[PDB]
């Protein structure tokens, strides 16, 4: 939102919880798809050789 | 005439208004 | 000097503890996540430094 602006950041300091929601939701989605990629592939633990 | 360290000894009340049970940011 | 800080308060209106997120990466994490207790993990941080 703010291009390293002091006044813009000073006004966003009244919307801290909004960006806390956004960062937490996107981090949870990223961790969720790391879990998805782990669950679809990593089912067997012993990596058998060719 | 030497230096010491500000070991968290500069915290004051920024605004005159009353607040409780909150964590708020300041500039 | 001009600094961004994070201040907590109790039920009595007294200041419990301060962060001063211009000195430490953990302080910047505490100002970013809007909390004083942070769970274990990796978190992107803002530009308070
Ligand atoms: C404080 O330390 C700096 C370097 O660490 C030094 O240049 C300065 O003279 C010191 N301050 C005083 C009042 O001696
Ligand atoms: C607030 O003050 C009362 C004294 O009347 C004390 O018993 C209580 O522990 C204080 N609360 C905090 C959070 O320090």
């Amino acid at each position: 939102i703010c291009g390293d602006s002091q006044e813009c950041n000073k006004l966003l300091l009244q919307y801290g919880s909004f960006c806390a929601q956004l960062n937490r939701a996107l981090s949870g989605v990223a961790v969720e798809q790391d879990k998805n990629t782990e669950a679809v592939f990593a089912q067997v633990k012993q990596i058998y050789k060719a | 005439k030497q230096n010491v360290s500000s070991l968290m000894r500069g915290v004051y009340y920024p605004d005159d208004i009353y607040r409780s049970n909150v964590n708020v940011l300041f500039t | 000097k001009l600094t961004t800080i994070m201040l907590s308060f109790d039920v009595n209106g007294t200041i419990d503890k301060a962060v001063d997120c211009s000195s430490d990466p953990l302080s910047e994490l505490k100002c970013t996540l809007k909390s004083f207790n942070v769970s274990k993990g990796i978190y992107p941080t803002s530009n308070f430094r």
